[PDB]
């Protein structure tokens, strides 16, 4: 089994910077696909961003295109997400998840998840 | 260092291994990172491993309400990468999920010997689909080990019956340096001994000797010509193209009929640009039909709905020198993107020893199904008999293990765990006018050789004689007619009373 755990999250100004990190377990981690998903209260989770086990191919959603930036360091086992330009429609409980199999992105087959690391944009 | 493992779920899991990539390179051996994807040594025996459990499991007849699974590691042809995966097997019971049962494979006889000799300490059975080596016969040695593939001695025997039916008693013999060529010519010469056959001289190279050394050795040849014509050889297949290559060079094609092992039974890569020199040859090819449920389940997988192969997006995009747009597994530095229209059913080519590997997975089944049955004998699942499953009663109900295989052969093992064999007789005739390919001319079937003759070639040393035979310093099939006196007669075809004359046909 794969332990992904993030941190990172807290307060943040709106329009500042925030860099989340998701360190995980295992010398599996180069061969899995990574995901950040956002869960905000009453609404329903949604795909951020993703990028493959090789990285150097980067997969971004409309809401986030040209603010946020994903990348892996593959010598340290962790995933990060650079948060530019944030806005109050960012707050919620970021997530970390490794997947393995699937088909073009955001349809893949995540195997694991992490606990979230909450961020909150005041205005 | 840092594989993924293609796991599948069940009862009782079966461990294997596949060359699912090529060796290492001499820089990267120490490092054991291994080369390439490869498809019919390693994605498709891996598939077929995951759909033959499959339909194990779905069939009610074999292990009834007992579910099978497996875990299938990348044995990269090599024996320290195999090895490292055989630990892994046996990490979780050096503890004390769900341990390993049985083990299929290695392809190498010599990777696979290595895996043997952890897999016998704890107790774990091994069948495997392609390592022929004699060694492997040795059951103090190898003591849980079995072959579905018959061993090097059962190609020597083939061969040894090929010259009986020819009377080709006085013979010359190249066999390949290694184990196999002097393997397999130790059993050619002893089994030809015994027949009453000779050697008229043994000769020994390796493929990679110049065209200096095959100068020589087929200059050698020639010096037995006259008498001895057939030359037996147990030769992999570059050693009998560099004898092809020699005989262009010096423009002696067609003086001599060769007598090729499995090492050269229809492959091309041996006979092509020299078929002219090669053509009359006999082969030995290991029979082994493709299977066709195999295909029809292989040639419909997608990377979109492979769910259970962790190499299947590489080997995808390797295949198609694609990029899977969007994957998990994406490929950058492919210079496209991978159509909706790819199908394998692009030059598809079944791997050769499919049916072998399928053969193997069906003893491991087999053997755990008998195994139920003796030891949980009212009950349709385990018991607390086989709770855990004891390898010394596995083996011993392995070695007991007998059904119909694939392709309707019945599969069996010996004393020695080893399989019968059933090859078929390639000749390399001349397909009209500048045609040359390879024709089934016979089968041998565990020692029951079947010719469709009339397809001659002499090479005796001596003719017979009229009345004795004497031989001088020689071998025992050089022989002299030597006249008898007017009051002996024959008592034997070696060796030569009173008031009695020999009668008129001198007995
Ligand atoms: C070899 O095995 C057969 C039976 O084994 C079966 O093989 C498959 C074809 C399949 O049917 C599986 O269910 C089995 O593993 C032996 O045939 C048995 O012979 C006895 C008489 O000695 C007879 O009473 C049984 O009914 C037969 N079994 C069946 C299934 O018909 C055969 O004797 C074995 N031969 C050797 C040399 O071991
Ligand atoms: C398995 O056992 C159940 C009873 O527990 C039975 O209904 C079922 O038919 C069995 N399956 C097979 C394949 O024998």
């Amino acid at each position: 089994q794969v332990q992904l755990v993030e941190s990172g999250g807290g307060l943040v100004q709106a329009g500042g910077s925030l860099r989340l990190s998701c360190a995980a377990s295992g010398r599996t981690f180069t061969s899995y696909a990574m995901g950040w998903f956002r869960q905000a209260p009453g609404k329903e989770r949604e795909s951020v961003a993703a990028i493959s086990s090789s990285g150097g191919s980067t997969h971004y959603a409309d809401s986030v295109k040209g603010r946020f930036t994903i990348s892996r360091d593959n010598s340290k086992n962790t995933v990060y997400l650079q948060m530019n330009s944030l806005k109050p429609e960012d707050t919620a409980v970021y997530y970390c998840a490794a997947a393995m199999y699937g088909s073009r992105w955001p349809d893949w087959e995540y195997d694991y998840w992490g606990q979230g690391t909450q961020v909150t944009v005041s205005s | 260092e840092r594989r993924v493992v293609a796991h599948m779920p069940g009862d009782i899991i079966i461990g294997a291994l596949f060359s699912v990539h090529h060796q290492p390179t001499v820089d990267k051996v120490h490092e054991r990172k291994c080369g390439a994807v490869r498809e019919q040594y390693g994605i498709q025996r891996v598939e077929a491993m995951l759909h033959t459990l499959e339909r194990i499991n779905s069939d009610p007849t074999l292990l009834p309400n007992i579910t099978l699974g497996c875990e299938i590691r990348d044995s990269c042809w090599h024996s320290a990468v195999a090895l490292e995966q055989s630990i892994e097997f046996i990490r979780d019971s050096l503890i004390s999920k769900k341990p390993i049962v049985g083990v299929i494979g290695p392809g190498s006889s010599s990777v696979a010997i290595q895996v043997q000799n952890l897999l016998q300490l704890f107790n774990i059975p091994q069948i495997a689909y392609s390592a022929t080596s004699m060694d492997l016969s040795d059951k103090t040695l190898f003591k849980y080990f079995m072959r579905v593939v018959p061993s090097d001695a059962q190609q020597a025997r083939a061969m040894v019956d090929i010259v009986k039916r020819y009377n080709w008693t006085y013979v010359s013999a190249v066999h390949t340096e290694g184990n196999y060529g002097e393997s397999g010519m130790e059993a050619f010469k002893d089994m030809s001994a015994k027949e009453g056959i000779c050697i008229a001289h043994s000769y020994k190279i390796y493929s990679n000797a110049g065209e200096q050394s095959f100068d020589k050795l087929l200059k050698k040849l020639t010096s037995h010509l006259p008498k001895a014509r057939v030359v037996a050889c147990f030769c992999e297949g570059m050693t009998v193209r560099g004898l092809l290559m020699a005989m262009r060079r010096l423009g002696l094609a067609g003086e001599f009929l060769l007598l090729g092992s499995d090492g050269w039974a229809d492959r091309y890569d041996v006979t092509d640009g020299y078929q002219r020199e090669a053509v009359g040859g006999i082969t030995i090819k290991l029979q082994s039909p493709d299977v066709k449920w195999f295909d029809d389940y292989y040639l419909k997988l997608r990377p979109e709905t492979n769910h259970r192969n962790p190499w299947f997006q590489e080997f995808w995009q390797h295949r198609f020198q694609c990029r899977l747009e969007g994957f998990p597994q994406e490929n950058s530095k492919y210079n496209k993107t991978c159509n909706s229209s790819l199908t394998l059913k692009t030059h598809h080519v079944q791997d050769s020893k499919m049916g072998f590997v399928i053969n193997a997975i069906y003893s491991m089944a087999y053997g755990l199904h008998n195994m139920q049955m003796s030891l949980c004998p009212g009950y349709a699942g385990l018991c607390d008999a086989m709770k855990p499953i004891d390898g010394r009663k596995l083996l011993e109900s392995l070695m007991k293990t007998n059904f119909t295989g694939v392709s309707g052969d019945t599969i069996l093992f010996d004393e020695n765990g080893d399989s019968p064999g059933r090859y078929e007789i390639m000749n390399f005739k001349e397909m009209g006018k500048d045609y040359f390919d390879y024709i089934n001319v016979g089968s041998w079937d565990n020692g029951e050789l079947k010719m469709d003759d009339d397809e001659i070639i002499r090479s005796v040393c001596s003719e017979p004689c009229e009345k004795k035979v004497i031989r001088k310093g020689e071998v025992s099939c050089c022989w002299t007619c030597t006249p008898c006196k007017e009051n002996e007669y024959v008592f034997d075809e070696y060796t030569c009373q009173l008031g009695s004359w020999p009668t008129d046909d001198l007995t």
